RNA sequence: AGGAGGUAAAAAUGUUCA
RNA sequence: GCUUGAGUCUCGUAGAGGGGGGUAGAAUUCCAGGUGUAGCGGUGAAAUGCGUAGAGAUCUGGAGGAAUACCGGUGGCGAAGGCGGCCCCCUGGACGAAGACUGACGCUCAGGUGCGAAAGCGUGGGGAGCAAACAGGAUUAGAUACCCUGGUAGUCCACGCCGUAAACGAUGUCGACUUGGAGGUUGUGCCCUUGAGGCGUGGCUUCCGGAGCUAACGCGUUAAGUCGACCGCCUGGGGAGUA
């Protein structure tokens, strides 16, 4: 339903935790594209963003930490 | 005795049994009760009603310590899991916060092929 | 994998000028430049099988051209094999 | 030369000794004509999860542009320097300078 | 280079030669050499205490610096030698002040590299430095037990010990067998592993191949008479006895470890 | 995975657990590995899913109801 | 409407041609 | 000679394409220690097994090995086999844009050469989990099976070998032509980005379907439609893909 950088093109950064936490559930899971209404190309960069930020301890792997 | 104020209840609900133990916030256990020791041998061993009396018989044996509020950490899927906490709600305790600590791996070791 | 300056050097050397980039002489030398550079890659690793198939392709693409050049112009063909250093 | 977006976290206590370190790493880089773009020192913030123990570490972003040889010089000073824990280097994409 | 020979004769058809083309094909450094006679397995009393020893090719002793007491004097690896008293190869290094010494040659160490010892060593193979300067999880060799003692563990071909944990003044290492020893933190260790790891791929082939290594024919106890070996006797290869040594001690499963003064350091026994 | 409803709740009301996973992935990583049926049964999953989508746009008959 | 948990231990054989 | 075949050069784009080196978190098992106590585990039921030496459960710490949850989708890439945690180095191919260049250098290809899941074989390491063989307990008329508890090779790594699969869209490869509808994915140009966009232009890809085609099922612009070039292959069943 909703849209994002698909119209107002921008590069999804991993240091940006503000826009990044919208795509993360309370458990610490990556939400599917079939919900957020994002494009496939921007989704993959976003998935890579989560994995990079998770490595740098900016986002939790799970909520049992 | 020690008279511990608070405590954390743990529930290990598997598919064929449920062993509910009550410990404090530091991890040191203070008593437990199983559905396998409350009679119920076999088919009844994996039932929510058996999970009910397990929570009741664990509500006892911790009387020496008398804990007011209780944190709940349920673990694993199965027949109990929900009837053990509702029975523990009516047990008299003060359920603080209920959580789910199921051990989900990130595709670690390989699970069996069994069952046909 | 042939940086732009290396590509620009050989192209304006084996042909007429920078305008000449598709002639047969140009192609053979430019492909040989990639193979000579890629020789270092398969010196080690030895198991990068997928990229090798890319090498064998340009190897035969070179051989298709040389057999064309000999069949069309043995004059320039003889001068190309001596300037590039191949053809036993 | 290629751009880099290295990010390395240092130990909490050793954050009192970190400022001099940034200027030490950059010196070897510009010594090899490596241009620097950012130097954004975030500061000691919370670690979402325990790393070898002790959370709340100090973050340092560098955003460097340098030759390929000087970075392995730089990342080897990360493995064997136990003050700095969990380093990470990245790709170019024409290094930027603004976000925090 | 694990090269297998060609059968031009029986006894040469199974031989697998391990050749290293980088080994100096000349003579070793004369000053660092000294004679080394053969015992023959005979002690002070002249009796053969250790059986199966004698003959072999005459070899000289190359004094190898295991200790590594030089600090902050960068040396360069000149050439790789062949040592008939080891299993690994020895590198003839040259220091800055003109000193020449023999050291064990690690895996990645080609003639022309630069090594150094001391606490100011960079973490690079060949460099020797105390274990509280070496990162935990690293791989070392030629490790000591007592500070400045010399280095006993992991010294043969393709051998190495792993620093598994470090607590205070005691660093626990995981030896090559699987033992989990404890050690003084002042014990110097050399980074990397011991080179020439392809040594174990070598097969001797001839019976004489072993004869010039110094080994000597080993006779099975079953072939003997009862007066020589507990096994002995028989009238057609009979045994019917629990396997033992020539001295009546049960072999094949019977621990002989009994030190008790050094088990304080040993954490876990091999398995 | 973590609920409080801080003070006045007095009832479980945890629908949040089933919303994450808790059982769908446990009765999946329980047994039966295969490495084969995944691509088989999930190619089977959306095969029938597109046809329920097809008759979604194909129930325009009369039938009289 | 859209998605998750649970739902059958044991039962073999049947001559030939039409 | 020429250019619409083919190939090359300049600029960008997407991707589990490939090889090598490090790194991370969850979890399983094992080990040491504290709390604490009669069961635990398993199943249709049960038993073997583990357990008062003190398990299971719980908490702290440690060691390993293997696999990468979510993202993940009839999504992407590769000749095929097949490949997905993160990062770095080396490196192949494909596509698009506006042009220039060479000038038919092409298509196919017996023999030949290389790659080629898994299982298996050799040398040397590794070994948590899973698990042939095997053992034990059941089920049973019997059960050298299905089920349960254990468990070796193997599964993992490096270097060779083997060359086989329902290696399958059961559809050889290249090229031309012949109505459409709805989605997915990745480039590109123009218009008011006036607002999650509108209209054309390419590659790859999924489902439904027209003519035609087919024995029928079904295929249907990625054809099994209409043609061309070359290659491989079949000639009743079994014997036998054996001697």
């Amino acid at each position: 339903f909703c849209r994002f950088t698909a119209e107002g093109v921008q590069e999804i950064d991993y240091k940006d935790i503000a826009t990044l936490k919208n795509y993360i559930t309370e458990s610490g899971k990556i939400v599917p594209s079939r919900i957020t209404g994002t494009r496939a190309k921007y989704q993959r960069q976003l998935a890579r963003a989560i994995k990079r930020a998770r490595y740098l301890s900016l986002l939790p792997y799970t909520d049992r930490h | 005795r020690k008279q511990v104020s608070d405590g954390v209840a743990h529930i290990h609900a598997s598919f064929n049994n449920t062993i509910v133990t009550i410990t404090d916030r530091q991890g040191n256990a203070l008593g437990w009760a199983t559905a396998g020791g409350s009679g119920f041998r076999g088919s009844r061993k994996s039932t929510p009603f058996a999970a009910q009396v397990a929570a009741e018989r664990c509500a006892d044996a911790v009387k020496e310590y008398g804990i007011k509020n209780l944190e709940v950490m349920v673990k694993g899927p199965g027949p109990g899991r929900e009837s053990t906490i509702r029975a523990l709600n009516a047990a008299g305790f003060r359920i603080t916060n209920i959580t789910d600590v199921t051990p989900i791996p990130h595709n670690g070791c390989r699970p069996p092929k069994k069952r046909r | 994998s042939l940086s732009t300056e290396a590509t620009a050097k050989i192209v304006s050397e084996f042909g007429r000028d920078a305008n000449d980039t598709g002639s047969t002489e140009v192609q053979v030398a430019l492909l040989t430049a990639q193979i000579n550079h890629l020789q270092g890659h398969f010196a080690e690793h030895k198991k990068d099988h997928h990229s090798r198939r890319g090498l064998l392709r340009m190897v035969s693409q070179r051989r298709k051209l040389l057999d064309y050049l000999k069949r069309k112009d043995v004059a320039r063909y003889t001068q190309l094999i001596e300037r590039l250093g191949l053809r036993r | 030369m290629r751009h880099y977006e290295i990010v390395f976290m240092v130990h909490p206590d050793q954050s009192e000794q970190v400022p001099g370190m940034i200027e030490r790493y950059t010196a070897a880089i510009t010594g090899a004509e490596g241009k620097i773009h950012r130097l954004e020192d975030w500061g000691r913030r919370q670690l979402a999860y325990p790393i070898n123990k002790l959370h709340k570490a100090h973050y340092v972003l560098m955003n460097v542009e340098a030759p390929q040889e000087v970075i392995d010089e730089l990342e080897t000073t990360f493995r064997f320097n136990d003050a700095v824990i969990r380093s990470m280097v990245m790709r170019t994409k024409h290094a930027v300078t603004e976000a925090s | 280079a694990v090269v297998k020979c060609k059968p031009t004769s029986p006894g040469r058809r199974h031989v697998v030669k391990v050749v290293n083309p980088e080994l100096h094909k000349g003579k070793p450094f004369a000053p660092l050499l000294e004679k080394n006679s053969k015992s023959g397995g005979r002690n002070n009393n002249g009796r053969i205490t250790t059986r199966h020893i004698g003959g072999g090719h005459k070899q000289a002793y190359r004094i190898v610096d295991f200790k590594r007491n030089k600090d902050g004097i960068p040396a360069v690896v000149e050439r790789l030698e062949y040592d008939p008293n080891r299993s690994a190869n020895i590198a003839l290094v040259l220091y800055k002040d003109g000193e020449r010494r023999y050291i064990l040659a690690p895996k990645g160490l080609k003639a022309g590299d630069q090594i150094q010892s001391g606490v100011d060593a960079a973490i690079k193979p060949g460099n020797t430095l105390p274990m509280r300067n070496i990162p935990v999880g690293s791989t070392v060799h030629n490790v000591e037990m007592k500070p400045g003692k010399g280095g006993q563990l992991a010294r043969s071909a393709g051998t190495y010990v792993q620093i598994v944990a470090r607590d205070g003044a005691y660093v626990t290492l995981r030896l090559r067998s699987g033992e989990m020893r404890k050690v003084e933190a002042d014990c110097r260790a050399t980074l990397g592993e011991v080179g020439n790891a392809e040594h174990m791929l070598r097969v001797l082939g001839k019976a004489g191949a072993a004869r010039w290594r110094g080994v000597r024919p080993t006779v099975r106890g079953t072939a003997m008479n009862p007066v020589d070996h507990p096994h002995g006797g028989g009238e057609g290869r009979n045994f019917g006895k629990h396997p033992v040594t020539p001295w009546g001690v049960q072999t094949k499963g019977k621990k002989t470890r009994s030190n008790k003064r050094t088990d304080k350091f040993i954490v876990r026994r091999r398995s | 995975i973590k609920v409080r409803e801080n003070e006045p709740f007095d009832v479980a009301l945890r629908r949040f657990k089933r919303s994450c996973e808790k059982a769908g992935v446990l009765a999946e990583v329980r047994r039966r590995e295969f490495y084969e049926k995944p691509t088989t049964e999930r190619k089977r999953a959306k095969a029938s899913a597109v046809k329920r989508h097809a008759k979604k746009l194909a129930r325009e008959n009369a039938r009289r109801t």
